[PDB]
């Protein structure tokens, strides 16, 4: 299987990632405006499988901890969305043996949109108004397959998005974690067993987003 | 195989915003005959390795946008609409108002009877956007019809930058590349936001920070830079000189500095004259009544020869380097303290961390862009030269002073002379005193010191080929009457951009060239240049969309049926639609391809500049008019190939050929050849050359620019040279003034990163930066003197960079000396006591004219705000995203309030003084609700201040 190391100590929110997504699907803009902050879009939906989300903590003397949190479907190894959408329809969500994708097919539109949404202990899910359809980050398994980087992977500059097989990944992140907690000695890796997104964490999860971790 | 790139051509380009340089991959339909269908990062590119912003990463919708032009559009005096039009008609209407403003203005002979052979009815600005080739062809163009009024983007950042960097090092240029980042110990960010601002550059900080570095970012706001720093230093706008004065002392004081580099390679042992001195602020020959200095003053003492005299002991009491600690004595931390708001402990933690890097084996390297560098702009660089010299960071892997570009060719478009003051290859423009070509040359300053390699004496050589490939039927001398020449005894700055936006306003200008701008948003006081457009006769705007400028007519508050101003829009292609290089910060002059064929009917600029000059030749050559040589003579035939701008033949002329046999530094060259190198230029007629500094880049082994070549030995994989990677001038020397990295042996002061090593009789490497065995000349070739100046007696302000304060309204003390403001240089309206700040976010370009027409852009940052603190907020009755009106006496604005702990009070002089940010980026123009230009309240009062301008911020219910 294929899995994301997403070091979010390295993150400057250039919002490559969040563009490059949107331009490899031809995806459309969302009508959005600004209600006090520059994370935009606010929140996933149907267009907007990735968004990087914005987060101001107060610290002690000059500045902020500025937490900056680039959301995808983090494409469980045993997937809850998977296991409610069966209890509906057979096909609708379904498992790529090569990379590990969790992917969800046109057979969507049968199922219970809401249900399955709950289900997902990330809350990653979103349903269309009009086709009743989910959609989410489907780990570019296109490209991946073709031997290429998910675009997202591709544009980030920093070396936060990091693409792979699972073991060399969980390789990277281990060593990884050992050299960001001499700068953040409260870094964390989130849920590195359940998901194949392993997101770095500088401190608390929790702090990131609400749903950064089950 | 992937459906999407399936069946699509598959070229190569560069990013066509900032000047980092990211290379691209384009896939255009039916094997390069239809639309691009994708545009991502070049996985090859060593700059970006594929990483790509989101301006970059949004390139496909740039391109590929139904909101941009498709034909010329025409509208006729007092006219409220647009009207279609072909490009015969256009550039024929265009060509024919060129030729009677020319005409009606053109002056031979100034008041005072010199030859100046110009018009002064016509300015013209941009453009940083456009192809180097396109620079240069466009430049001449305009300097053929005796324009003066010529400039760009770079006026901002280089009257700061060059003359500082030039006085310091000998060239205004980075001094180093984006690669080399990775290998510094510290890097200090100041005056600049470089993760939002030149986003790939964060991928080489990081791995300076992966490697042991330590990253500062010195900025009043906490940004999304200042997020991934090891220390973020809060900083008073304007305090920047306090701050690098006390580094300068406390790297004096606690001997941090390079002692070896600083007594060889500076100007520490050189003995300043006896007339020279500094008291209460003010340096020796200031003249109090015209408040400007006597620079003879400040001359260094000569010995017999005519060479300053030198002190290698570092012993004599007027040595640079005693005067220098003498100046700087003043700086303590508690003063520093105390106006740049920074805690000592911060100051003396971010002073330690740096000047570790006076260690031979450490390099710390300086990255300012824009930031607040005013009146003593030019002295803040110094000081950060200054600091470097002192170190040793000067020509060294991981140092130098990375004065970071903008835009992705201002360094091209400044190296083809598209400002008042200089030709390509920064040789001068004449003024009317330099009545011949020899006397011209005759102001090249010598030297009689054997070891000082003076480089530019080769000047003659440079303009002689410059004006044979102009004019190659011509003597040099001949052709040098051709070009126009500015008035000498008038201030340069009164031919720059902010008097440009003066004179227009005073309607002392017929016709204005936006071409590639967007002057009616780029320009401060944005209400006055709006009005003061409509005192033109005519206008010629070239861009992608229509805008603000092309469109300023029926703008905000503006009735089209009385602006009798006759505005000619003509659509140019994006970057992907057509061939040619752009020259990024590092010097990289980069080769990109066609994709697409141009969208509809849109033009490269190269063919509207080319089809428009000639409608103008012909003009001229059926009716006559004022002195037609110079348009008739312009060699535009080497510019041609297959009755088309041809990239490929004018990068060529600009790399230069022999136009007959010659020997050249003892070696036989045929005609026709292209000459390989600037060293085999010639004075007497036998080579030509658009620009010296290309002269390397287009040889007989080809098109050394459009290499694509990652070969590197391991002295150059170590530090990041990528030689064969594309070519930057001069000659391929990636890190300037490289000499400064060895002894006189020719060992590095630091083996493990190598820039150059002495090693069998050669330089190995990095290009040298001047030939010659080790230890047998001074490393800085440009200078006069050899030797880089940490006193420089060719400033305005004076030799040391001295605190006089920039930030007027809100300081009565200077804690420095009695000399508050510049002596050598605002209302202050109670109504408006915050400081208004502008500045730039990742997500849009500029004024926005590209960004706001990419709907992903739009997305991520919809609409204007307003940055204010959580004092201010309390203070004013504000809430996180209330609409709020930001005014000034020039003008005032709505926008979203952001309530922000990444915005600070000031603290000045025992009062809080609330700072307010806006971004520039938005117009009227487009998108809906997205707002206006925040050069609305920006005043005009030859740089215009958009850094600290007085603002009232009202909640608006
Ligand atoms: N995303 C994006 N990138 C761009 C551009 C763009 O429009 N958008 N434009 C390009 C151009 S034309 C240029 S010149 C460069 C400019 O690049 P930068 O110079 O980075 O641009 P700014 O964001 O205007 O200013 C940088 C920082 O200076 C800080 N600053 C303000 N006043 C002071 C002061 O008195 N002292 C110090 N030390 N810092 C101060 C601001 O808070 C800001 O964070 O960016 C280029 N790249
Ligand atoms: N308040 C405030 N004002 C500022 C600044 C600030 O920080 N604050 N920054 C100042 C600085 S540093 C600068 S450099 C100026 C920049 O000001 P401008 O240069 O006037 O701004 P834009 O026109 O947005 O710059 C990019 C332009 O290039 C055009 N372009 C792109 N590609 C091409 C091409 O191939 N051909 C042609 N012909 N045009 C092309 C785009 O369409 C666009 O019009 O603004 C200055 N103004
Ligand atoms: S994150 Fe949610 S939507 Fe994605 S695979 Fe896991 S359960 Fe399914
Ligand atoms: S992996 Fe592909 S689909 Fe998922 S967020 Fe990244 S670019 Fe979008
Ligand atoms: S591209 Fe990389 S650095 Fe930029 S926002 Fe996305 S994850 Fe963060
Ligand atoms: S905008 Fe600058 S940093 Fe971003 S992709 Fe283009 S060249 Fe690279
Ligand atoms: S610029
Ligand atoms: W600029």
């Amino acid at each position: 299987g294929k899995m994301f190391f997403v070091d979010l100590s390295r993150c400057t929110a250039c919002r490559g990632c969040q563009i490059a997504c949107k331009q490899w699907k031809n995806l459309p803009a969302e009508e959005t405006r600004n209600t006090g902050s520059h994370q935009n879009p606010p929140d996933l939906s149907y267009v907007t499988l990735k968004t990087v989300r914005f987060t101001e903590k107060s610290r002690k003397g000059p500045g902020i901890d500025w937490l900056f949190f680039p959301e995808q479907c983090r494409h469980c190894v045993e997937p809850p969305c998977k296991g409610q959408a069966d209890v509906d329809l057979e096909g609708a969500v379904v498992k790529d043996e090569t990379t590990g994708a969790v992917l969800f097919t046109e057979l969507t539109a049968k199922v219970d949109g809401e249900s399955v949404r709950s289900a997902c202990p990330y809350d990653i899910p979103r349903i269309d108004p009009v086709t009743k359809r989910l959609s989410k980050c489907d780990m570019c398994n296109d490209r991946v397959q073709n031997g290429l980087l998910p675009a997202c992977v591709k544009t980030c500059p920093t070396g936060t998005m990091n693409f792979g097989d699972e073991q060399e990944m969980l390789a990277l992140a281990e060593k990884r974690l050992a050299e960001v907690k001499k700068t953040y000695p409260g870094a964390v890796l989130g849920d590195p067993n359940d998901v194949r997104v392993v997101y770095l964490f500088t401190r608390d999860p929790k702090d990131f987003y609400e749903h950064a971790v089950a | 195989e992937l459906q999407k790139l399936q069946w699509a051509k598959q070229t190569t380009s560069i990013c066509c915003y900032c000047a980092v340089g990211c290379g691209l991959i384009v896939h255009t339909a039916k094997d390069g005959q239809g639309r691009a269908v994708n545009v991502e990062g070049d996985p090859d590119h060593p700059i970006n390795e594929g990483s790509l912003c989101p301006k970059g990463a949004s390139i496909f919708q740039l391109g590929e946008n139904d909101q941009r032009g498709t034909q010329p559009l025409y509208r006729a005096p007092f006219s409220d609409t647009w009207k279609p039009v072909t490009w015969d008609f256009a550039l024929t209407e265009i060509a024919k108002r060129i030729k009677k403003t020319r005409d009606a203005s053109f002056t031979e002979k100034n008041a005072a009877g010199d030859l100046v052979n110009r018009t002064e009815a016509i300015a013209s600005f941009g453009s940083a956007a456009m192809d180097n080739e396109e620079c240069w062809a466009y430049g001449n163009i305009l300097r053929s019809l005796g324009l003066v009024y010529i400039e760009h983007q770079a006026r901002i950042x280089h009257s700061p930058t060059v003359p500082a960097l030039a006085e310091s090092f000998g060239r205004g240029a980075m001094t180093n590349h984006w690669n080399d980042l990775a290998n510094s110990d510290c890097i200090l960010i100041m005056g600049s936001n470089a993760a939002e601002n030149h986003p790939i550059a964060f991928k080489w900080v990081l791995r300076a920070k992966d490697k042991g570095a330590t990253l500062i970012h010195v900025d009043p706001r906490f940004t999304r830079t200042s997020a991934r720093c090891d220390v973020y230093a809060p900083i008073r706008s304007g305090a920047d000189i306090p701050f690098l004065g006390g580094l300068i002392k406390y790297i004096l004081d606690n001997k941090l500095y390079f002692t070896d580099y600083v007594r060889e390679y500076t100007n520490a042992s050189l003995i300043v004259g006896e007339k020279f001195s500094f008291k209460d602020g003010l340096f020796s020959g200031y003249d109090a009544a015209n408040k400007k200095y006597d620079k003879s003053m400040w001359a260094f003492e000569l010995d017999a020869n005519g060479v300053p005299k030198r002190d290698p002991a570092l012993k004599h009491p007027r040595c640079v380097i005693n005067l220098l600690k003498k100046h700087y004595e003043r700086y303590n931390l508690d003063k520093v303290a105390a106006i740049t708001g920074t805690s000592k402990e911060q100051l003396q933690q971010v002073y330690k961390a740096y000047a570790a890097t006076g260690k031979p084996d450490k390099a710390g390297t300086i990255m300012y862009a824009m930031g607040w560098t005013h009146s003593v702009g030019v002295q803040n660089i110094r000081a950060m030269a200054m600091i470097q010299l002192l170190l040793g960071n000067i020509g060294v892997a991981g140092g130098g002073v990375n004065a970071l570009r903008g835009e992705s060719n201002v360094q091209g478009s400044t190296d083809q002379g598209l400002l008042a003051h200089i030709w390509p290859g920064y040789n001068p423009v004449p003024n009317s005193k330099a009545a011949t070509l020899e006397l011209y040359n005759a102001a090249t300053p010598q030297s009689k010191d054997p070891m000082s390699v003076n480089w530019w004496q080769n000047r003659p050589k440079y303009v002689a080929s410059y004006l044979k490939a102009l004019y190659p039927d011509e003597e040099p001398a001949a052709a040098y009457d051709y070009l126009p020449r500015i008035d000498a005894g008038r201030k340069l700055t009164d031919y720059f951009w902010l008097n440009i936006f003066e004179k227009m306003d005073k309607g002392e200008f017929k016709g204005l060239f936006a071409w590639g701008m967007n002057p009616a948003c780029g320009g401060a006081n944005a209400n006055k240049n709006r009005k003061a457009m409509g005192k033109l006769e005519w206008l010629v705007n070239v861009n992608l969309f229509e805008n603000e400028t092309s469109s300023f007519w029926k703008g905000p508050g503006m009735n089209p049926a009385e602006i009798g101003t006759e505005v000619f829009f003509l659509p140019c292609c994006v970057s992907i639609e057509k061939e040619g290089s752009v020259a990024n910060s590092g010097r990289w002059m980069q080769w990109r391809y066609r994709g697409p064929k141009p969208y509809a009917e849109t033009k490269p600029d190269g063919d509207i500049m080319l089809d428009m000059f000639k409608k103008v030749r012909e003009l001229y050559a059926k009716e006559g008019g004022a002195y037609p040589a110079p348009i008739a003579k312009l060699n535009i035939a080497d510019w041609e190939e297959h009755n088309e701008f041809s990239p490929t033949k004018v990068a060529k002329l600009m790399n230069g050929y022999f136009l007959k046999d010659t020997e050249v530094g003892g070696k036989q060259f045929k005609k026709g050849q292209q000459v390989p190198s600037f060293a085999f230029l010639t004075a007497d007629g036998s080579t030509c050359s658009g620009n010296w500094l290309h002269a390397g880049s287009f040889t007989d082994a080809g098109n050394l620019m459009a290499r694509r070549d990652k070969t590197q030995t391991p002295e150059q994989a170590r530090i990041g040279l990528f030689p064969n990677w594309s070519f930057c001038w001069p000659v391929n020397r990636r890190i300037l003034y490289n000499r400064a990295s060895v002894d006189k042996t020719g060992k590095p002061w630091n083996p493990a990163k190598a820039v150059i090593e002495w090693k069998d009789g050669k330089w190995v490497g990095d290009v040298v930066d001047g030939g010659g065995d080790p230890g047998t000349k001074h490393p800085f070739i440009m200078q006069t003197h050899g030797f880089g100046a940490l006193y420089g007696p060719g400033r305005e302000e004076g030799p040391f960079p001295e605190h006089y304060e920039p930030l007027e309204c809100p300081v009565s003390k200077n804690p420095f000396s009695k000399q508050l403001h510049n002596p050598v240089a605002a209302v202050c309206d109670p109504r408006y006591p915050f400081i208004g700040t502008t500045y730039r976010v990742t997500e849009h370009w500029q004024t926005g004219l590209m960004t706001r027409r990419c709907a992903w852009l739009v997305e991520a940052e919809p609409q204007i705000f307003c940055e204010i603190s959580k004092e201010l907020a309390k203070l004013r009755g504000i809430g996180n995203g209330d609409t709020v009106k930001v005014s000034s006496l020039r003008g005032a604005l709505e926008a979203v309030a952001i309530v922000t702990e990444r915005i600070r009070p000031f603290k000045i002089e025992g009062v809080d003084v609330h700072m307010v940010g806006l971004p520039w980026h938005y117009g009227w123009m487009v998108p809906k609700n997205g707002g206006d230009t925040a050069n609305l309240l920006t005043p005009s009062a030859g740089i215009p201040e958009t850094k600290a301008f007085m603002v009232d911020v009202r909640k608006v219910w």
